[PDB]
RNA sequence: AAAAAA
């Protein structure tokens, strides 16, 4: 593998046009490219992947929030702890409405995905795709339980599907799940026992980091509650 | 003037009614307290009086607008913000209805200015608000705000109406009001210059970046 | 189109308001007080004229509610949505048979349905009550007179009437139906004192009932015959789960102890008396309804259009005119000229009949037959505006009202009061030589710069001032960066 | 001591050291 | 071939410059061999 | 310191 340093000269030759990503930075002044986190490069699109606990706004990204306070333009919901708060319209609803508002308490858990996101201006998402059936699981959650886990579980969780995750818990128990980008993974079954079977594996998956463990943790694990 | 030409605090000037014989008719001067003076009351020989008292160290200076107005020069305080005054601003946060400033300068009247000194580490700083609307008279309903102003960039504005006793409401409409001095990446980049009235340069850098600027 | 239902009525409308709001109640039953006593007018206050008060005024107030809406029971779930079916009743012969079928209920859900558009005053379209087992659709068109016996179960205390947003049902139920409601739940109310995020019915039927809803038609046109489907769907979907979450929301209330203050609510509710808009009280009140609550309706449509305090004498007859011919053809004054189209008579102020006609996206059908009239108004208007069309003058009767000579007076003692004060001042002149930190705090700023030799060398006081005349120069009078740019696009003449 | 680098479109009418900083831009501005 | 166009520096005052900005107001005394107050690049006080 | 009916 080829690992990356902070500082380092960028192997990649300016004459050929790349386009940039996340990890590496443009100098406003001097305009040369350099990385400013520490990982693995990937070329196939230029980004840099990098551990990182903490989740920042991003376009066409799909979180999990919680309503941390109601207005009358706006929901705020905060999307991970101590980080700014996010925008949630009121009109970011399937089948929205004028006078009518959604019924949304403070403390609900909401699937949505982020439309604008500036890093000099308060984030918003929506509940709704732009788009893709409208239904992507978007809405609110009722119920079930969620986990904190690191960015690199959640995204590696929701894109890349030969992750031996969603394929061994299907096996185990039938469930509905849903995975945010910000590190939230929301997991709703039948019995609570099941439920709680599912939260001590990822708990116990994220924490050891093994694609080949995954099948052994939760053949324990299940076994554990009876 | 008849009346004393330099005044320390607490000096007498001029009494509060005044006249004079010209012409075979009575003038009456009527003398007003201003900027410097103040009118008090004072005794003597058993008899209240009220006289005009200079409140601050300077020179005496006898007005008239189309009544004689007496004011006391000195050698900022009475510079106050007020409707109609154009105001340098400078960005201190984004919202996306509206953008929040500080107050630094205000224009005089006939370029020259008076600075509002005060500590910007505390927010003892004038704060304004300029509404969504009040950016630019095209379109006054859909501005996109991130793309008018910018964290770090003075504002050249005027004040529409002082409102409540926080905040000052500002606006960019005209033409010589609007985005002045800036820099590339909130101030990261090289200095900007203004070009289009929509569109701020930098010679430097290449870099373009999408502002409101004013009219040179 | 769609024949209006007062044509067909027994009686005709009148909105000449030429005598206070009267009654329809013709039998007053469940009441403890006598309908003459309560047949008289009240004395006229200040603010309150003469008018006849609320007919059940006395029995909704002193009347006891049921023992058994005090006690905690459990909830009674509602009929199957699919199974249960809808029951219309168009003819008189059906509704003695629903008559005495709600007098053997313990409680009944009525909501009502109310169009505005072809009315002045507005009719009411459809009437839906729901008990435990069946649910009705009673027609208030056709069956309108002959709803008056309706007050035998709906003024009884006994039997408890579930409703919400009985705001303004109350007013719609004695206006145009005669109806009273003794024994009122609003579950509205009842929203507020548990502290429900949504006060409204959608969530009622969301979270105490799981029956997923939404608003579709509330606007419609209620008087078409007959109800379509997704109509006649939401139509009984308002009383139908209303029972079931009666019980769920009235065990909330009294665990919490807040079932005292909703009932509360509730009567007050109940005792809503509507009245004409000329003889309301002039102090405004949420116990009197009004269609105009304002003296002056008017000045309201111009600030909001930014109208300036001119042109109101245009807009009032514009109004005023708007509202007489509304109570003429019996039809809403927004369906005789809407509030848009006026403002663009206000701004534009067309002097023809040409520019009447054509304004903004269209015209109504009431004023394209008055538009020579409203070019006369306007005419009027204009000419009544150019018909109508103290700083030193104030100041100078208090100048003459003040002695003249006192003004020499009160000079003389002005030069008596400086010449006995400040010209009498002696002292023993003392120097102001520096006593400690006199010498060395106020020094003045010198500056110093170091040679070659590590010399100290004092920086003259005139070096810093052309420094700053050189400075001051050259920063008033920037030179204008010149860059050019290439324009392959461009091609000379 | 200072030690700034000049701004090429700020000249009127490539580093530089300074001595003894003073006022504000001095404090604020320079980071060396 | 080749548009030349002009820009014209916005100019303030000397003690309007140092409120604006703190760098720039530095800048345009570098730039005469001065400092904002009034000392060259090795004067002391 | 928005809210309910139609
Ligand atoms: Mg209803």
């Amino acid at each position: 593998s080829t690992f990356i340093f902070p500082g380092d000269s960028f192997p990649v030759d300016p004459t050929t046009p790349v386009k940039l990503g996340p990890g590496i930075y443009c100098d406003p002044n001097t305009q040369e490219i350099r990385p400013v986190n520490t990982g693995v490069l990937h070329v196939s699109t230029a980004y840099i992947d990098y551990s990182s606990k903490r989740y920042i706004p991003s376009v066409n990204d799909f979180v999990i929030g919680v309503i941390i306070g109601t207005f009358s333009d706006s929901y705020k919901v905060s999307l991970q702890n101590f980080s700014s708060s996010v925008s949630l319209s009121y009109m970011a609803f399937p089948n929205a409405s004028k006078k009518n508002r959604p019924t949304l308490q403070v403390g609900d858990l909401v699937y949505a995905r982020v439309c604008t996101a500036e890093k000099e201006l308060e984030a918003e998402i929506e509940c709704f795709d732009s788009t893709t059936g409208r239904d992507a699981g978007f809405g609110i959650l009722e119920d079930g339980m969620i986990i904190d886990v690191n960015l690199n579980f959640a995204r590696q969780l929701l894109f890349n599907n030969d992750f031996p995750l969603l394929k061994v818990l299907a096996a185990h128990t039938k469930f509905e799940v849903a995975i945010g980008l910000n590190g939230k993974i929301w997991v709703k079954c039948e019995e609570l026992s099941n439920t709680l079977a599912c939260y001590r594996t990822i708990m116990e998956c994220c924490q050891k980091n093994d694609t080949a463990a995954f099948k052994d943790i939760a053949k324990r694990q299940f076994k554990e509650i009876l | 003037f008849q009346f004393p030409e330099i005044a320390y605090p607490g000096k007498l000037i001029c009494p509060q009614y005044g006249t004079e014989n010209k012409d075979g008719e009575d003038i009456i001067f009527n003398y007003v307290p201003g900027p410097g003076t103040k009118l008090i009351q004072y005794e003597h020989n058993g008899r209240t009086l009220e006289a005009i008292t200079a409140t601050l160290v300077g020179t005496v200076r006898c007005e008239e607008e189309k009544n004689i107005l007496v004011s006391v020069l000195p050698g900022f305080a009475n510079n106050l913000p007020k409707e109609g005054d154009i105001v340098l601003t400078r960005v201190t946060r984004l919202s996306l209805q509206r953008a929040n400033v500080e107050i630094l300068a205000v224009e005089d009247k006939p370029a020259t200015f008076s600075v509002s000194q005060a500590s910007s580490d505390l927010g003892e700083t004038f704060r304004g608000i300029i509404r969504s609307q009040d950016v630019r008279s095209t379109d006054r309903d859909r501005v996109k705000v991130i793309e008018c102003f910018k964290p770090g960039d003075i504002v050249r504005a005027q004040v529409l109406s002082l409102g409540d006793g926080t905040n000052y409401y500002l606006t960019t409409a005209r033409n010589d009001l609007g985005v002045v001095f800036a820099r590339a990446a909130n101030g990261a980049g090289g200095l900007m210059y203004a070009t289009d009235w929509q569109m701020m340069t930098s010679p430097v850098t290449g870099a373009t970046e999408k502002r409101k600027c004013a009219k040179p | 189109m769609v024949e209006k239902p007062q044509l067909k009525f027994k009686s005709p409308i009148d909105n000449s308001e030429s005598h206070p709001f009267i009654p329809l109640l013709k039998e007053k039953p469940n009441a403890l007080k006598p309908l003459s006593e309560s047949l008289r007018l009240v004395d006229d206050d200040e603010n309150n004229p003469s008018h006849y008060p609320h007919p059940y005024e006395y029995e909704i107030d002193h009347q006891e509610y049921s023992p058994e809406i005090l006690q905690i029971r459990e909830e009674i779930p509602s009929k199957s949505w699919d199974d249960s079916v809808p029951i219309w009743v168009d003819t008189s012969t059906e509704l003695e048979s629903m008559l005495e079928d709600l007098k053997n209920t313990k409680e009944i859900a009525v909501n009502l349905e109310h169009h505005d558009y072809r009315s002045y005053y507005g009719i009411v379209c459809l009437m839906q009550i729901s008990t435990r087992e069946r649910d009705y659709l009673v027609d208030t068109l056709k069956l309108r007179e002959n709803l008056h016996i309706l007050n035998e179960v709906f003024t009884n205390p006994s039997i408890v009437k579930v409703f919400h947003g009985a705001f303004m049902d109350i007013i719609w139920l004695q206006r145009d139906l005669g109806l009273y409601v003794v024994g009122l739940f609003d579950t509205y109310h009842a929203s507020k004192a548990i502290g429900l995020p949504r006060h409204s019915l959608a969530y009622l039927l969301e979270n105490f009932a799981n029956f997923k809803t939404s608003k579709k038609y509330q606007l419609a046109d209620w008087r078409i015959r007959p109800l379509s489907k997704p109509m006649t769907a939401y139509a009984r979907a308002d009383t139908h789960f209303l029972l079931n979450i009666y019980d769920q929301l009235r065990n909330k209330l009294i665990e919490s102890n807040k079932l005292a203050g909703v009932l509360y609510e509730s009567r007050n509710v109940a005792k809503r008396r509507f009245e004409y808009s000329k003889y309301r009280p002039l102090t405004p009140s949420s116990e009197v309804y009004s269609p105009i609550e304002k003296e002056s309706p008017w000045k309201i449509l111009m600030y909001q259009y930014n109208i300036p305090p001119e042109r109101e004498v245009l807009v009032r007859e514009l109004y005023q005119w708007r509202d007489l011919i509304a109570r003429r053809d019996d039809e809403s004054p927004r369906f005789v000229m809407p509030n848009q189209l006026l403002a663009a008579l206000v701004a534009y102020t067309p002097t023809d009949v040409i520019g009447v006609v054509s304004l903004t996206n269209g015209v109504t059908e009431h004023v394209r037959q008055n538009a020579k009239l409203l070019a006369n108004l306007i005419r009027d208007a204009l000419r009544n505006i150019k018909n109508t069309n103290s700083e030193t003058k104030a100041d100078g009767i208090l100048l003459e009202t003040i002695s003249v000579p006192q003004i020499r007076d009160v000079m003389e003692r002005f030069s008596v009061l400086c010449n006995s004060n400040i010209s009498k001042s002696r002292a023993k002149p003392v120097t102001n030589s520096s006593i400690l930190l006199g010498k060395i705090l106020p020094r003045e700023e010198h500056d110093i710069a170091y040679s070659k030799d590590g010399l100290p060398n004092k920086v003259k006081t005139e070096d810093i001032r052309i420094r700053a005349q050189n400075f001051k120069s050259a920063l008033a009078n920037l030179e204008d960066i010149i860059f050019e740019i290439e324009k392959p696009l461009v091609v000379p003449v | 001591y200072g030690i700034v680098e000049l701004d090429p479109e700020c000249q009127l009418q490539n580093t530089v050291l300074i001595a003894d900083l003073d006022t504000e831009a001095e404090e604020t501005s320079i980071h060396s | 071939t080749l548009e030349t166009i002009e820009i014209h520096p916005i100019t303030f005052p000397p003690e309007v410059l140092a409120r604006i900005s703190p760098e720039l107001s530095l800048q345009r005394h570098l730039s005469l061999g001065i400092r904002p107050c009034l000392r060259k690049y090795e004067e002391f006080r």
